[PDB]
């Protein structure tokens, strides 16, 4: 967005009971994901890996094992309560990565500030045959 | 104990006359397996006339049930609160349906 | 980062259990290996071919060693019709006391296994008599296996690694292989036959000590340098001749009597001697055809570019095809596998009708096992041929290289070929199942005369054209006035006619309407397998559902649930579905062979003739009547020698069922189940200390198809082999 | 007497099968009174069996070593010998109806594709036009031949969806 | 202006398209100079279920 | 991880980025379409290959293509 | 022996060789393969 | 009748009318005539 926000460990967490679906040993040895949203009141939402939880009035913090869980929760919140949340990625060494709103305007918009990446100006099906790129290490679509 | 039950008779059209097996009693047909003869011996049934009457009554009740479905949907459809009366449904299908049927069969 | 997939750096980065399976599966896919050129790929294939040669020679050396050690080859030589062959002794510590007692067959002491591989008849025919000679053969074959090992290592070092252009030398390779690998090899084989097997069948022992002192023919090479080659075909073996002694024998090394030996029920030794000599001469002559360093010869590219028919019959003809075949290794592999599978089918169809080994026809179970083995091998090899042709079409096919040629034109109207194959397969299946169901429900109603019995007039007419006088068609080779009968009337006609008019042997058996119906079922299976393999090959690189299939590799799972659903869209899955049809087709041909031959051996050919028409008779008199001795291998009353075959039967059933386990259910439910197991292991006392290094991950969809097909095929093969050998060994 | 097959009239196994069928059919006759409906049905079955065995004989039918009649498939061999009635004429008899079905389906397909939103005509059939084509398909081979000749039977590939290989 | 007439039937020669060698009806042609300005509508859906697609000027011709 | 490529046939319906529950795709400004948008895949290494973008793609053939191969701990959808 | 020089193995060789390749050689195979797979660079 | 005959021209005109007609036709050929094998008129 205008300024990249850093997650705060002091934000509270939604009220939830013990669910067997949640963080595993991968949250320790490898990276894990943290989702943050601001709520105006106490509402009931369904966790992407568990049952139902009551979010707090204000900031919220949810730790999820995969980025797909974080984006499923984000889409659920945006569809239900138009929450517009954001999620992070916390590595095993403590590195915090910003993933979802890189431009702060979501991938649906453009913002005129991001470059094209992995884009082919040729048409699909105009790719060369695999014989033309044999023993080269480059796929026809990677050209 | 000596005559095998039979309630389906095939046509002599093409080779099916071998399927009309000699089940005994001067009768040929498919040896049935649903046990309907045992049921019609449990409930007191002697002649085929009573079976005919039961069949006609069943056809009449089937026509009544189809007319009931047509009426209760197209003509006079119950509301949602009528279906949501769970206590009345349970009472009427416990005392009424199951209990009344058990009493009628006992009688 | 691991190092087990050294050929694939990307596979080594996989932290799951999929890395192990994919590294094992992509072990010899050198074209997809990381950082590998064409020349090193060709050298690796050369070394791999040397390795397979060494493995083959080691395996046959072990067969010789085990037969010479624990077999009854001397006792089989003394009495072939009575003594059974022995493969290897059985040392199983889990065996019980009755189990040891029930496997001492063939007049042996310990538990032994009866050999149905046919090596006893083959080695008795080629002059091997004692186990000493089999031991010497075993050690020599081990020596040449070690030689091939060292040669495979030899062509991997610098100053010894052949160049890329050396492999692409087509004309000299074909010249040398056709001249020496076929021609002079067959010449050496017929020389061995004449020197050793011809005298050893006539009571004259020829060995290394005395083959330079004995003479193969009493004239002694004077016919060869002169023109009088008929002196070799002067005194052939008479009808009353024994294969072990010289009772009523003659001095002939090359003869063309034809037919079978009256005692051994096998082809004459002089017949195959002249056969291999003529094949040797013709192949050495044909090996001097292609162009080499000398000025004479033929160029393959010139022949391919020259054979373009006028008026645009094949467009560009075979123009630009030499580089297509030479550059693409998969094209050559598919052609080689196609020819090898077709000739394995030919070998299977010609071994049983024309047995070349003495007392092979008497051994019924051995002939059945040999036919079934080589037919299933041929079917698998043809499936591999079509699969590797599909791999050629997607991987290394260049349309601009050969524009308008036969290949591009075939790819242009691929829809017509696929549709016509679908039409002929659908028509064959529709009417074959219709007549089978018609006859079967007609036989059910107690009136078997109403079944449609279309007499096989075409094949009976062909058989009468070959000299079978049973059908009464007085065509050529059956009438004395025909020129074909007169030509060769004194050469091989009295032998061939006597062998083909005798119904006891397997040469051109009498065929009825049930034979014709099961032949049409065989044609249906071949047509459907061809249809699916051809459709997978032609749609390997492009389709209307997915035009960019060539960019996704040969073996990819799917494209997703979009566009209606794209499951099993690759040519790999086309091969995978075609293996089922191949297994069903070879099962049909082996069912037909086994039942017809079993009814011939038991003597009730009329039972097969009147029972093969309808499928219920097929089931009752083949899969039920012949399975009585098989399932009685281990009764609660007791156990017999067929206990191993019943256990193998149920084993094949269980492996086929596990194939169903992998085939019906698909990956995605197993991933969640494995996730629940992961949570169970991670959150338990006394077991969270032990942790996996490779993450447990369910089998991939391509991997799932492979393992389901694999389990299905091995279970199929094992249960049918067990039933076949138990039904053929229980009675005879 | 072709392919080593005896005629059905002069076959011993054919008569053996006939008398075996008569014996097993008369076995069930002893368990019913002669004036009974199962007896009448069994008598009708026996009469049909005898009529079938009589009509299959002396009808240019052969059987060999099994008592079950055999069919001769090669034309010409079915012409010089009286065996065309086995498969020769019924081949054209089936092919006439098969071409009838294909031709009326093709006529309905063309006459439906020239109508607005033509995808509903396949699920909502029209009966008068389909019956009109159903009673106009007797001369299907002449119509097919003339359509092949004028080129309206086939269509230019240029207008045919082709796989992009 | 630079493409075919709106409402006129055109033939698609794009090989990877589902409607290769098929006839579609032009609904709009873009005049802003984009990669595939010709917009056509087909009476038969594809496997994805859509009925409209965009093609370049060289991928459309008048059917005979 | 997997390879996700977007071709010039895209017309900027910005629905392929909604169907992807991993934030692999993004919309960048363009000039080759009427909508002046083009799909781009900066976080390609986070893709699993679920082909939901290909399902959501209305162009024939697909403007966004996903190619399987080289699975990782994030491309396999593993929470363990 | 009468040309047993293509050495005939003893009649007790199965008792040593069958468990050698049924129990020991598979054990070496599993150990060697498991050391191969779990090898980090 | 218009609404009813529009429904009656759907699936049962081809799935039932053709099926019943062709079936019962073939039943009556197989009934009045006995089982044939050779087309001898
Ligand atoms: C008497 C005149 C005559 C005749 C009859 C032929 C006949 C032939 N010539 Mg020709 N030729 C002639 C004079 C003649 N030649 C002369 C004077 C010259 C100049 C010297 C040549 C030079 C010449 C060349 C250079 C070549 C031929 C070839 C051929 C063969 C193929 C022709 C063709 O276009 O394929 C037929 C047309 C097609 C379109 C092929 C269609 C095939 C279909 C699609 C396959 C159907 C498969 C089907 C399913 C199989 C079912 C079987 C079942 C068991 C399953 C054919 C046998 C070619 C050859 O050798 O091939 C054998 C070739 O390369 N000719
Ligand atoms: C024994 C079981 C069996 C049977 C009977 C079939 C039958 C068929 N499969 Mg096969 N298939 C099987 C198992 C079987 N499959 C298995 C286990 C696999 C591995 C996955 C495959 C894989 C496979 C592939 C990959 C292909 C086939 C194809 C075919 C067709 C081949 C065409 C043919 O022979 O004429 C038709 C054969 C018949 C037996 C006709 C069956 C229909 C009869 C007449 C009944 C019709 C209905 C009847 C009138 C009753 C109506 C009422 C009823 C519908 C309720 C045919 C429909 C090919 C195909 O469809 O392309 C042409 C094809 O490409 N199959
Ligand atoms: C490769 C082919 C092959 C096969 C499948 C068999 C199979 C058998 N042999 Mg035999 N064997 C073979 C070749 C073979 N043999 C050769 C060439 C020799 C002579 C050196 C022997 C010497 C031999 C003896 C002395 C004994 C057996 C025994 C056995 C049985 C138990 C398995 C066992 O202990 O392995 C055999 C184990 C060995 C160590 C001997 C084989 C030595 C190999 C061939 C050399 C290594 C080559 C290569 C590097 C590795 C081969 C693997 C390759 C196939 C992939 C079994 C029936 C035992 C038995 O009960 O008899 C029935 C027994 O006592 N074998
Ligand atoms: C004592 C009263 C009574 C009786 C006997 C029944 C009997 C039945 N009800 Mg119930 N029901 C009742 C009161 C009653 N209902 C009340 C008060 C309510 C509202 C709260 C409902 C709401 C209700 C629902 C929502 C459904 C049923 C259904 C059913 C049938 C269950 C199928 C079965 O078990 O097979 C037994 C089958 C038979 C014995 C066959 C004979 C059926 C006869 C003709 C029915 C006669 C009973 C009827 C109450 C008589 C008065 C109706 C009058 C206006 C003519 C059964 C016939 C199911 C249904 O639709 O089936 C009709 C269903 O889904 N009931
Ligand atoms: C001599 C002939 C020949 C040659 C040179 C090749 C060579 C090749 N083929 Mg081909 N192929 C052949 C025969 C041949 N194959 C046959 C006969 C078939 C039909 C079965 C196939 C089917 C086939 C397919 C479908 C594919 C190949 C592929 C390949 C490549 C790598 C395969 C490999 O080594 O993976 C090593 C594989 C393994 C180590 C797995 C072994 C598991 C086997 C196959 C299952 C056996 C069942 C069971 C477990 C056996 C044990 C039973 C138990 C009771 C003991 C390589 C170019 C692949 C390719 O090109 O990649 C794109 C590919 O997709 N081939
Ligand atoms: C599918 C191929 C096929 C096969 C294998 C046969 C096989 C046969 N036919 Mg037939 N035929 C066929 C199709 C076939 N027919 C067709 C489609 C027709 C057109 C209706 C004919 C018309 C026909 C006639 C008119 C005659 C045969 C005859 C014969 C027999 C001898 C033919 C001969 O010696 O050739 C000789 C070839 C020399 C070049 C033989 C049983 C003859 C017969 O009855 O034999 C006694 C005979 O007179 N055939
Ligand atoms: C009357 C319409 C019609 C016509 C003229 C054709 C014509 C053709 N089809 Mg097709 N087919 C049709 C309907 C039709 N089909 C239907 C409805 C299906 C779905 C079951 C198929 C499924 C199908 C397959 C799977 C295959 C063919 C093939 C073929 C070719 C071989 C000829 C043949 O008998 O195939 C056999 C045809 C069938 C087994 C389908 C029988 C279904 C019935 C008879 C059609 C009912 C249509 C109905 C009567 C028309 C309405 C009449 C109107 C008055 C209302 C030929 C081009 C084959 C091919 O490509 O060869 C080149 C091929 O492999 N067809
Ligand atoms: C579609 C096939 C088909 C055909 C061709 C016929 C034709 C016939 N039926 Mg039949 N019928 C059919 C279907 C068919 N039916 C069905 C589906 C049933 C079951 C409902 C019956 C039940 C039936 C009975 C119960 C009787 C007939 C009778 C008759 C015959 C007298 C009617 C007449 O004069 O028509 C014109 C005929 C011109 C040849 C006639 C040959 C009667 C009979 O036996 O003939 C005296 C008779 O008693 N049919
Ligand atoms: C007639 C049976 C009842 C049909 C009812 C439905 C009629 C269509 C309903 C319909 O739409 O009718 C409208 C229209 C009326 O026909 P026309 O007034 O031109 O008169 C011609 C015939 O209908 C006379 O029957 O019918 C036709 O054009 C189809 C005629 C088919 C041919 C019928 C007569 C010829 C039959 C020949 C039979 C033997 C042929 C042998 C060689 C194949
Ligand atoms: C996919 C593909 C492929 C493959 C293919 C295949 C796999 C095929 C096969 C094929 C086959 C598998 C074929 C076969 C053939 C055969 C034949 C062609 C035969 C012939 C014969 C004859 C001609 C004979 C004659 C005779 C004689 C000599 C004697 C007796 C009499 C008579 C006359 C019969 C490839 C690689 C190319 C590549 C591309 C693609
Ligand atoms: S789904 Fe396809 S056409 Fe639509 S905006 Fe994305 S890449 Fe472009
Ligand atoms: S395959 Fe799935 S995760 Fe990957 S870019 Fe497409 S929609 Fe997103």
């Amino acid at each position: 967005p205008w300024k990249q926000p850093e997650l705060d460990p002091d934000t509270p967490s939604p009220i939830f009971g013990g669910s067997t679906g949640g963080l595993l040993r991968k949250a320790q040895v490898e990276e894990f994901y943290v989702t943050t949203w601001e709520s105006p009141k106490e509402q009931i939402f369904e966790m992407p890996t568990g049952g139902a939880a009551i979010m707090r009035k204000g900031p919220n913090l949810l730790k999820l094992a995969r980025k797909e869980h974080c984006l499923a929760l984000t889409t659920q919140l945006r569809t239900k309560f138009r929450m517009s949340p954001c999620f992070y990625r916390v590595y095993a060494d403590g590195k915090v990565e910003y993933l979802h709103p890189k431009d702060g305007v979501y991938p649906e918009k453009v913002n005129a500030g991001r470059v094209g990446v992995n884009q082919n100006m040729r048409s699909i099906g105009k790719n060369v045959d695999p014989i033309k790129v044999k023993f080269t290490g480059s796929e026809p679509f990677e050209i | 104990t000596h005559i095998k039950p039979s309630a389906q008779v095939v046509w002599p059209i093409v080779g099916q006359e071998i399927l009309n097996g000699d089940v005994g009693g001067g009768f040929q047909g498919i040896q049935i397996t649903s046990g309907f003869f045992q049921l019609w011996r449990a409930s007191g049934i002697t002649s085929e006339l009573q079976l005919y009457s039961t069949a006609i009554g069943g056809l009449v009740l089937a026509a009544a049930c189809f007319f009931a479905g047509w009426f209760h949907y197209h003509k006079a459809a119950p509301k949602l609160e009528w279906f949501q009366n769970v206590e009345s449904m349970l009472n009427h299908h416990l005392a009424g349906l199951l209990g009344l049927g058990s009493l009628a069969w006992a009688g | 980062t691991k190092l087990f997939p050294k050929f694939s750096q990307g596979l080594a980065q996989d932290p799951s259990t999929r890395r192990i399976w994919y590294g094992l599966a992509t072990a010899h896919d050198f074209e997809s290996h990381d950082g590998m050129t064409e020349e090193n790929l060709y050298q690796k294939i050369f070394a791999s071919h040397f390795g397979q040669l060494a493995i083959i020679f080691l395996w046959t050396s072990g067969n010789l060693f085990h037969v010479a050690w624990q077999g009854n080859f001397e006792q089989w030589v003394t009495d072939p019709i009575h003594v059974r062959p022995i493969a290897h002794a059985i040392w199983d510590p889990h065996f019980g006391q009755p189990a040891v007692e029930a496997f001492t067959r063939g007049g042996a002491s310990g538990p032994v296994n009866i050999a149905t591989s046919g090596v006893y008849q083959w080695w008795y025919t080629i002059g091997l008599r004692s186990n000493q000679e089999l031991y010497v053969s075993s050690v020599f074959l081990a020596l040449v296996s070690a030689v091939f090992l060292f040669a495979g290592w030899l062509h991997l070092q610098p100053n010894f690694q052949p160049s890329l252009s050396w492999f692409k030398d087509a004309e000299s390779r074909l010249n040398h292989h056709l001249a020496g690998l076929f021609g002079v090899s067959s010449l050496a084989w017929t020389g061995h036959l004449v020197h050793v097997a011809i005298p050893e069948s006539r009571g004259q022992h020829v060995g290394w000590d005395n083959f330079l002192s004995v003479l193969p023919h009493p004239q002694g090479l004077t016919p060869f340098w002169s023109g009088n080659w008929a002196a070799y075909a002067q005194n052939p073996d008479t009808a009353s001749h024994a294969f072990g002694t010289a009772d009523g024998s003659g001095t002939a090394i090359l003869t063309f009597l034809g037919g079978f030996h009256p005692q051994t029920q096998s082809l004459w030794l002089s017949d195959m001697a002249h056969h291999h000599l003529a094949i040797a001469v013709l192949f050495i002559v044909a090996g001097h055809m292609y162009r080499t360093n000398f000025g004479i010869g033929h160029r393959l590219e010139a022949i391919l570019e020259a054979h373009t028919p006028p008026a645009g019959g094949l467009g560009a003809g075979h123009k630009g095809l030499f580089h297509t075949v030479n550059n693409s290794l998969h094209f050559q592999l598919g052609l080689a596998l196609a020819s090898v599978g077709t000739i394995t089918s030919l070998v299977a169809q010609h071994m049983y009708s024309l047995p070349p080994y003495a007392y092979l026809a008497v051994d019924f179970t051995t002939q059945a096992s040999l036919y079934t083995h080589h037919q299933y091998i041929a079917g698998f090899i043809m499936c591999g041929a079509f699969a590797h042709g599909a791999i050629f079409f997607i991987r290394d096919y260049d349309p601009e290289q050969n524009k308008g040629n036969v290949l591009a034109r075939v790819l242009d109207h691929k829809e017509a070929i696929i549709s016509h194959l679908s039409w002929v397969s659908l028509f064959l299946g529709f009417h074959t199942l219709g007549l089978y169901v018609h006859n079967d429900v007609v036989q059910a109603f107690g009136t078997p005369e109403k079944q449609i019995l279309i007499e096989p007039v075409f094949a009976q007419w062909i058989q009468a054209a070959q000299g079978k006088s049973l059908y009464g068609f007085d065509l050529l080779l059956a009438s004395s006035s025909s020129p074909a009968y007169s030509a060769g009337q004194s050469l091989w006609l009295p032998g061939w006619l006597e062998a083909i008019n005798n119904n006891q042997n397997s040469l051109f058996l009498t065929i009825g309407p049930g034979d014709f119906l099961v032949h049409h079922a065989i044609a249906l299976g071949l047509h459907t397998t061809t249809l699916i393999l051809v459709k997978g090959a032609l749609d390997a690189r492009g389709s209307k559902l997915m035009p960019d299939k060539k960019d996704f590799g040969y073996s990819f799972p799917c494209d997703g649930p979009g566009r209606g659903g794209t499951c099993d869209i690759s040519a790999y899955d086309a091969f995978y579905l075609a293996v089922f049809w191949m297994l069903n087709t070879i099962g049909w041909v082996t069912f037909y062979w086994h039942w017809k031959h079993l009814t011939l051996w038991q003597g009730n050919v009329s039972q097969f003739d009147e029972s093969s028409t309808y499928l219920m008779g097929w089931l009752r008199d083949y899969l039920w009547l012949n399975s009585s001795q098989l399932i009685n291998g281990y009764n609660p009353f007791g156990m017999n020698s067929l206990s191993v075959w019943a256990w193998t039967f149920l084993f094949g059933h269980l492996v086929y069922a596990t194939g169903f386990m992998f085939l019906i259910s698909w990956r995605g439910y197993w991933q969640e189940l494995i996730e629940t197991l992961v949570w169970a292991h991670e959150k338990t006392p006394l077991a969270n200390l032990v942790y996996w290094k490779d993450k447990p991950v369910a089998l991939s969809i391509v991997q799932a198809r492979l393992v389901g097909l694999a389990h299905f095929s091995v279970g199929y093969i094992f249960t049918y082999a067990a039933f076949l050998i138990a039904s053929t060994a229980g009675r005879f | 007497d072709i392919a080593g097959l005896t005629p059905c009239s002069e076959s011993k196994a054919y008569n053996k099968l006939e008398r075996k069928e008569l014996k097993v059919l008369d076995k069930r006759l002893k368990k019913y009174e002669p004036g009974s409906a199962p007896y009448l049905a069994l008598q009708a079955t026996k009469e049909r069996t005898e009529n079938r065995f009589k009509t299959y004989a002396k009808q240019g039918l052969l059987c060999g070593n099994d008592g079950l009649p055999h069919l001769i498939s090669d034309p010409g061999l079915a012409l010089r010998f009286n065996h065309a009635g086995e498969v020769f004429i019924p081949t054209f008899g089936f092919l006439y109806v098969a071409g009838y079905i294909g031709h009326v389906g093709r006529q309905y397909i063309i006459l439906s594709k020239e109508d607005a939103k033509p995808t509903d005509k396949e699920i909502i059939l029209d009966v008068p036009l389909a019956l009109k084509l159903a009673f106009q398909g007797w001369a299907w081979p002449l119509a097919s031949i003339q359509e092949l000749r004028n080129g309206s039977l086939l269509e230019k590939d240029e207008n045919i969806t082709v796989s992009p290989r | 202006e630079i493409g075919p007439k709106r409402g006129s039937l055109v033939k698609v020669l794009r090989p990877e398209s589902y409607w290769y060698n098929q006839v579609g009806k032009v609904v709009s042609v873009d005049q802003s100079g984009i990669r595939y300005p010709v917009v056509v509508r087909f009476e038969n859906q594809n496997y994805a279920g859509v009925s409209t697609n965009n093609y370049a000027l060289d991928e459309v011709t008048d059917p005979p | 991880a997997h390879v996700v490529k977007i071709y010039d046939t895209c017309i900027g319906c910005t629905q392929c980025v909604r169907a992807c529950p991993l934030d692999v795709l993004e919309m960048v400004p363009w000039d080759g379409c009427k909508a002046a948008q083009m799909a781009s895949s900066p976080r390609t290494e986070d893709c699993v290959g679920c082909k939901r973008c290909e399902t959501a793609c209305p162009t024939d053939f697909l403007s966004v293509r996903v190619y399987l191969g080289n699975e990782s701990t994030r491309s396999l959808g593993l929470a363990y | 022996a009468t040309e047993g020089y293509p050495f005939v193995p003893p009649d007790w060789a199965p008792a040593l060789f069958v468990p050698l390749t049924g129990l020991v050689l598979p054990a070496v195979g599993m150990a060697w393969a498991f050391t191969y797979i779990q090898k980090e660079r | 009748m218009k609404d009813f005959t529009t429904y009656l021209s759907t699936a049962p005109v081809v799935g039932l009318g053709w099926a019943i007609f062709t079936s019962g036709l073939l039943i009556e050929i197989n009934r009045f005539f006995p089982d044939p094998l050779v087309f001898s008129f």
